[PDB]
């Protein structure tokens, strides 16, 4: 048989934080693996794609 | 340091050495560095890059 009713109310303010992309790279094989040798260039491309 | 003859690094990547003849630390450094990008319109548009 009873209920509560406010009688006031009150402004907030939150915040919230989501994000939003990455940074971007890129990588060369040839210079990652086998750096400046013309030997192990032939090697790795003897070895696949 | 004295006794020493190769300069080292943390990955194992030679960039410093000292000339037996002269007597003086010399820098190595790879003939390519930074990295290129093409902008090309197409093979049917044109050629020009
Ligand atoms: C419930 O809501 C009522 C309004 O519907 C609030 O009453 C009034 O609230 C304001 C808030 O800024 C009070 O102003 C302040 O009053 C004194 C003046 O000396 C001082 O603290 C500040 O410079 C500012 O002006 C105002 O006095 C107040 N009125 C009364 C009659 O109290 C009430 O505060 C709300 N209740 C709560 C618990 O917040
Ligand atoms: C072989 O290695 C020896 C050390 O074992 C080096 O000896 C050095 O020889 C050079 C030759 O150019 C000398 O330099 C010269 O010194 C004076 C400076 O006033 C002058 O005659 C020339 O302008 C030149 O700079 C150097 O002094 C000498 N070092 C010594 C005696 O301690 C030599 O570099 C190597 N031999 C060659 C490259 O033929
Ligand atoms: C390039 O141009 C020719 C010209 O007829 C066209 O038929 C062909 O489909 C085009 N090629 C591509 C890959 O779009």
């Amino acid at each position: 048989n009873s209920i509560a009713i406010p009688t006031n109310f009150s402004i907030s303010v939150t915040t919230e934080v989501l994000p939003v992309s990455m940074t971007k790279t890129s990588v060369d094989c040839n210079m990652y693996i086998c750096g400046d040798s013309t030997e192990c260039s032939s090697l790795l491309l003897q070895y696949g794609s | 340091q004295p006794f020493q003859q190769f300069g080292r690094d943390s990955s194992d990547f030679t960039d410093s050495v000292k000339d037996p003849k002269t007597l003086e630390i010399l820098d190595i450094t790879p003939c390519s560095y930074g990295g290129v990008s093409v902008i090309t319109p197409g093979t049917n548009t044109s050629d020009a890059v």
